[PDB]
């Protein structure tokens, strides 16, 4: 189903019942969820029509006329148009994943038409020649570029489409969206962008009077790759020096993924939390309501709050009479001061010192059907049949060690905790010996303190109950039960006082159970500056010091994080692998696929630095950034390393041929490169709500692309000169 | 009116005892506490279509309702796959105290509730509140008075 | 296999009105199984510690259940069943005080009885109170004992006889159709067979 149009019909619904509502009652909505998914979404849409304008200019910097420009700017709509067309013949939809997957592909989707539109500006300026001829002659060079670099772009997407789990759904809408949207945009530069090429650009000869802000920016770029020509023909006198740095470089990485913490996916502030209370066993629901009563008058002064419902009686993981839940509804992000993370520990702290129970403020879960709340779920569960009791003295030893944890903040018990109980035992020899019928004692104990219901009666047009109960002050105390009398033989009452003997025991409340064993659900959040994965890990050490046959399991969105972080290692590995293989078809050897499979590294050193500068983690997002480098870096090598080999097989040597090659594609790769850099500006730079999902998610292909172009460059000429100049 | 204790094992076993076996399965749990209810839940492997999915535990517990006792099968046993979340929460209040509590839960059931779930997509709705009754308060000692 | 499965739940609840209440209160399965035995999982005792009521009891109680949590385990048959509590009753003892066997029903129905629990402080409740807490009664029996008293009120001269005098009370089997035989000796055992798929 839907939520932003169920959550409109009852919104509907409630309108035309104002009309037949008594005076003295009013309806009202005090928590509502669909007005975040319909602001999170026009948040990435509007991200993605600053995305092209970025794009757009930087594209217009290059070329200097503006019918240039819109040969590549018009194949980015009918790419991303013929993607939804795809979308709905394979049953996907508009969500924030996929529309995610598009924010990543205006960068480059951009750039099978960008070579194109480019290498005619060079013919038309270089040999004066006619645009008709001239793009002929252009396609006859690059077409085996666009159709090696969209077989190599469009196979790295393809083995993380096929993982299992929660993460293997995420993987998809980034796979269909960002696959067949460059392999859209590769015929639309082969058939489309010479057509227009062909017919809507009329010659352009010098300008005799050449002038502007734009003019600078051509003087200076022959400046910049005649400065570029001679940084480089020093470097390849010096290759096996240069080579001891990339050992270097590959082993901070190699660490670096290792060593630095992980989680699953980056919580935001969606505008409201919820509050749980907890209190003993044997709390009467007038002692819950004044724990709620001061949890109220707390937030009577904050200015932030708009709402706060409460549901005395029923909570999530369990429902008595010692149990609430609450409801509390945050002011919109331009108004509040104190974001919701702040808010929660004002809570917890004042809520902890008077109050006569647990409670709890935790912050909603990312993805909606995995959980309750953010944090991790554990099912402490025994194996070997060792009863109840001693599992939950179990818990108490592993409930005290993490109160101590620095890696831990509030570590708790979801579920209602053990009490005291009245068993009654009946003297039945001393029942007989004072005629009393066994059957008439054992129905005024079963009919005195439940409710009995009897047939219906009707109420003004429905049909209601009529129930049956003994009266609220002969129930309350165990002095009002033995005070029933029942009726001997003899002729006389005998109170029921003589023939029972309560005794109190202590026993479980509530039974739970897991994978057909039982269990108790622990939960619990991490500390501040400590990630998911380092708290999952020293819980699973904790466990190891229990009394023996004491398991333990994962579940919600613990054991989807754990399945996604053992996989990983095999996605990278099956990525450069069929780009490896890929690349031995189109070149024709194994030794220049070897040259592309360097260059790997290099962005994946930028990925990692990015990260700790800004002090994120290594999430769902970060990974989905990772393959795209390893296609996208493999794009600025497979630029320079494949009109190479062509130039040295016309006649030239190795050092002569890659000097040439690197120093007349220079403006291709700078130019896609910064269109992809400035096509993820507003991931990285968002402010408002749902921003800290878009961080996680940009900041990574941002360095990664960076530190790719600025390496590549000098680093494709060292590595193609030393590997085929072994013999 | 039954504590947990006996739910888990007149009733919570012997429905487990059938869902090891149901395909594509990830893990399987199950609940109870003091309000005379349980609930079992099955969680399935991402993927797995909802709805034969629901047919399979559809024909497993129609296996062991000849053991369970009879005041669970004079109740039933719904089985239903949602969403364990909240969309949106309705409410009704009075400002100027004109109808108490048991008037508003009263007017909620007969009107408000029934007609929110003909909205497509509402797949159920808790309400936190009972309709009216006709209640007996009977008092026990005026009754042993009478030989009743 | 199961679109085939759902064809035929379909119809029998078409006919569910017209069966006798005595099929539709033990219920109608409907299974789709292999009709074989995978394997056959047995338990004896070599030097005739436990008898075979014993044994049998040991398989339904602990072996049986657990081995159905193997994912395709279809259904496990057990051929011995778990103790019961039986009542030889003699007729002729019977007439001579001048009881029936519905008498004798109806004694164990009103001396084990099952209680409902309750609580103390329900929710419709006084104003001011402060603990609630569960309460339960025991009302069944539990061991041969209190079987071998349970008084019957006669009809000839109006005497007050125990169950022990016109029955006899013991431990045994709940089903006594099927034995096993292992290698000559008395054992026990259940049959597994595998799922569909
Ligand atoms: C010098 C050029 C454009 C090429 C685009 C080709 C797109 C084909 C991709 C189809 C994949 C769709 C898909 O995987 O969905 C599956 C259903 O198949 C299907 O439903 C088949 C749908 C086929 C759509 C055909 C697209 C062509 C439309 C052209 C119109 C213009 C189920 O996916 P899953 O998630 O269940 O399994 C995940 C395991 N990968």
């Amino acid at each position: 189903a839907n939520a932003v149009k169920t959550a409109e019909g009852v919104r509907a619904k409630i309108e035309e019942l104002k009309l037949n509502l008594p005076e003295g009652m009013e309806f009202s909505i005090p928590y509502d969820t669909a007005p975040f998914v319909k602001i999170s979404i026009e948040k990435v849409i509007h991200t993605l029509l600053e995305a092209m304008v970025l794009v757009f200019i930087v594209m217009y910097l290059f070329l200097h006329n503006v019918r240039y420009t819109l040969i590549p700017a018009i194949v980015a709509p009918i790419a991303l148009l013929g993607t939804f067309t795809v979308m709905l013949l394979a049953g996907f939809s508009i969500n924030v994943l996929t529309m995610f997957g598009m924010v990543l592909a205006i960068g480059i989707i951009v750039d099978d038409a960008i070579v194109v539109v480019e290498n005619v500006e060079r013919i038309m300026a270089t040999e004066g020649l006619s645009p008709k001829d001239a793009t002929s002659k252009a396609m006859k060079e690059i077409t085996s570029p666009i159709i090696g670099i969209t077989l190599v772009l469009a196979a790295v997407f393809l083995p993380m489409a096929f993982a299992s789990g929660s993460v293997g759904v995420i993987y998809k809408q980034f796979t269909l969206t960002m696959s067949v949207s460059i392999l859209f945009s590769a015929l639309l530069a082969l058939i489309l962008t010479p057509a227009l090429c062909a017919t809507i650009l009329k010659p352009i000869d010098g300008h005799h009077q050449k002038k502007g802000f734009f003019a600078w920016f051509d003087r200076s770029f022959d400046k910049v790759t005649k400065k570029y020509e001679l940084m480089l023909l020093k470097i390849i006198k010096h290759t096996v020096p240069m080579m001891v740095i990339f050992l270097v470089i590959t082993g901070i990485t190699f660490a670096g993924m290792k060593y630095w913490p992980t989680a699953f996916m980056p919580e935001e502030d969606q505008g409201w939390f919820m509050t749980s209370f907890q209190l003993p066993s044997d709390a009467t629901a007038e002692r819950t309501r004044n724990v709620v009563n001061q949890f109220e008058n707390n937030l009577k002064d904050n200015p932030d709050v708009k709402s706060n419902t409460a549901i005395l009686g029923w909570g999530f993981s369990g429902a008595g009479q010692n149990v609430a839940v609450a409801f509390t509804t945050l002011k919109d992000f331009k108004e509040r001061t104190s974001s919701a993370s702040k808010m929660t520990s004002d809570v917890n702290s004042s809520m902890a010192n008077s109050t006569e129970g647990e409670t709890m403020a935790v912050l909603p879960p990312a993805i909606d059907e995995l959980g309750t709340f953010s944090g991790f779920s554990l099912r402490l569960q025994d194996r070997a049949n060792l009863g109840m009791p001693a599992l939950l003295a179990a818990q108490d030893e592993l409930m005290a060690m993490a109160a101590k944890n620095k890696k831990f903040y509030m570590v708790w018990n979801e579920g209602l905790p053990q009490g005291d109980n009245i068993s009654l035992k009946i003297d039945r020899e001393k029942l007989s010996a004072l005629g009393v019928k066994f059957s008439d004692v054992s129905d005024i104990i079963s009919t005195s303190m439940g409710s009995m219901y009897i047939n219906d009666f009707p109420n003004q047009g429905r049909m209601q109950q009529v129930i049956v109960q003994v009266e609220a002050k002969s129930r309350m105390q165990l002095k009002d039960i033995l005070n029933l009398k029942v009726m001997g033989s003899s002729g006389q009452l005998v109170s029921l006082s003589e023939v029972v003997t309560p005794q109190w025991n202590k026993a479980p409340q509530q039974y739970n159970r897991y994978n057909g064993r039982p269990s108790l659900s622990i939960a619990g959040i991490p500390n501040f500056d400590t990630s998911s994965g380092e708290a999952m890990r020293e819980m699973e050490q904790l466990i190891a010091k229990l009394p023996k046959g004491i398991g333990y399991e994962w579940t919600g969105i613990s054991l989807q994080e754990k399945q996604s972080e053992s996989q990983m290692a095999f996605l990278l590995g099956l990525s450069m692998l069929v780009v490896f293989l890929v690349l031995a078809a189109l070149y024709e050897s194994w030794a220049i696929p070897l040259s592309v499979m360097l260059v790997v590294p290099l962005g994946i050193f930028g990925a990692i630095i990015a990260i700790m500068s800004r002090g994120l983690m290594n999430d769902v997002f970060f990974k989905i950034g990772l393959i795209t480098i390893i296609g996208l870096s493999a794009k600025n090598a497979i630029l320079i390393v494949e009109f190479a080999k062509m130039l040295k097989e016309e006649g030239m040597s190795l050092i002569e041929a890659t000097v040439a090659a690197a120093k007349l594609r220079l403006r291709p790769i700078l130019m896609t490169s910064l269109a992809f850099t400035c096509g993820v500006i507003p991931l990285v730079i968002a402010t408002g709500a749902s921003s800290e999902t878009q961080h996680a998610l940009g900041t990574g292909v941002f360095g990664g692309m960076i530190s790719a172009t600025i390496l590549a460059i000098f680093f494709v000429p060292v590595f193609f000169i030393f590997i085929l100049g072994a013999v | 009116g039954a504590t947990a204790k006996t739910i888990n094992d007149s009733v919570v076993t012997l429905i487990e005892r059938e869902l090891s076996g149901v395909k594509n399965l990830l893990y399987y749990s199950a609940t109870t506490d003091t309000s005379g209810t349980a609930e079992i839940t099955a969680t399935f492997k991402p993927g797995t279509d909802v709805e034969m999915a629901q047919v399979d535990v559809q024909n497993k517990i129609k296996a062991v309702e000849a053991r369970l006792p009879q005041v669970v099968r004079q109740q039933g046993l719904q089985v239903e796959a949602s969403s364990s979340g909240f969309l949106m929460l309705v409410g009704i209040n009075s400002p100027n105290n004109q109808y108490s509590e048991v008037d508003l839960s009263d007017y909620l059931v007969r009107n408000v509730v029934e007609e929110l779930k003909r909205v497509e997509g509402v797949g159920k709705v808790q309400s936190f509140g009972a309709e009216k009754a006709m209640r007996i308060w009977v008092d026990p000692n005026k009754l042993v008075s009478y030989g009743l | 296999v199961e679109m085939a499965q759902v064809d035929v739940q379909n119809k029998i609840k078409a006919v569910e009105a017209r069966l006798p209440q005595v099929v539709r209160q033990q219920g109608l399965q409907v299974e789709a199984s292999s009709s074989g035995f995978l394997m056959l999982v047995g338990i004896n005792s070599p030097n005739n510690q436990y008898s075979e009521v014993d044994l049998s009891d040991y398989l339904v109680r602990n072996v049986v259940e657990e081995l159905k949590r193997v994912e395709g385990v279809g259904k496990v048959q057990s051929f011995g069943a778990e103790k019961a509590m039986r009542i030889w009753v003699d007729p002729n003892k019977l007439v001579s005080y001048g009881l029936s066997i519905s008498d004798v029903n109806n004694a164990i129905r009103e001396n084990n009885v099952e209680i409902a629990p309750g609580r103390l402080g329900d929710l419709p409740a006084e104003k001011g109170q402060l603990i609630t807490i569960p309460l339960s009664a025991q009302g069944q029996l539990s061991s041969l004992e209190q079987f071998k008293n349970i008084s019957l009120k006669s009809k000839t001269n109006g005497s007050v006889i125990k169950l022990s005098d016109v029955a006899n009370v013991e431990i045994g089997s709940q089903a006594y159709n099927f034995a096993i035989l292992e290698n000559g000796k008395p054992a026990t055992a259940a049959a597994i067979q595998l799922s569909p798929g």
